[PDB]
Order: C-alpha cells, then sequence, then structure tokens
C-alpha cells in the first residue's frame, strides 16, 4: 500500500507471519531444502568433510633428509 | 557463533611441533672426520712434507 510503507507492511507483516513461523521465517519448503542439500554438500566437495561444527587436529612429521 | 567457540578454545590450545633430528650423525662423523683431515693427516703430512724439506736441506749439500 502506498501511504508507501503500507507496501513495506504489505511485505513486512508477511514477514512477521513467516519469521514469527519457524526456521524464523520458511514456507520456503523441501523443494529450497533439495538445493539447499546440494550446494550445502557440493560446498563440503571444495573445502574438506571433518569438523564444520568442532575444531580440526592435526600432525608433525618428517620423510628423510634426501 | 557457536560452531566458532569450539575451534577458538581447541586452536589458541592446539600447537604446532619444529620437526625433529634423525641425522645429526653427521655432526659426529664431522668430528671424526676432523680427527682424519685435522689431526691423523696433519701431523702425518708434517712429518711427510718434511721428510721432503729435510732432504731439502740435505740438497742445499
Amino acid at each position: 500500500l502506498d501511504p508507501v510503507q503500507k507496501l513495506f507492511v504489505d511485505k513486512i507483516r508477511e514477514y512477521r507471519t513467516k519469521r514469527q513461523t519457524s526456521g524464523g521465517p520458511v514456507d520456503a519448503g523441501p523443494e529450497y531444502q533439495q538445493d539447499l542439500d546440494r550446494e550445502l554438500f557440493k560446498l563440503k566437495q571444495m573445502y574438506g568433510k571433518a569438523d564444520m561444527n568442532t575444531f580440526p587436529n592435526f600432525t608433525f612429521e618428517d620423510p628423510k633428509f634426501e | 557463533a557457536g560452531l566458532v567457540d569450539d575451534f577458538e578454545k581447541k586452536f589458541n590450545a592446539l600447537k604446532v611441533p619444529i620437526p625433529e633430528d634423525k641425522y645429526t650423525a653427521q655432526v659426529d662423523a664431522e668430528e671424526k672426520e676432523d680427527v682424519k683431515s685435522c689431526a691423523e693427516f696433519l701431523t702425518q703430512s708434517k712429518t711427510r712434507i718434511q721428510e721432503y724439506e729435510k732432504e731439502l736441506e740435505k740438497m742445499r749439500n
């Protein structure tokens, strides 16, 4: 609506509804989710697969003085 | 922001070593190879260069 901020309201209460759903704003739904699932997985492909919610730890060694 | 905090107290604690020795036996080989290059060959060389240089004082005759 064009007391223009009412079009922000027009949007905004549907943000209010959506964010005042769950996930914050959802209704994006499973189709979004398969899309996510690929790129979120695909990310891991570039990027390695382990402690993306914990700390990775590492190791230190030598072959020989060739 | 709470996956992050794991990786702080982990990374701040988790410290890396420098690699170790496995071949400083080259320094014992170097002390033995200096006993050879210096003392053993040096004193043996000082009597052999003298064997010629004492014959050079004999060649003055």
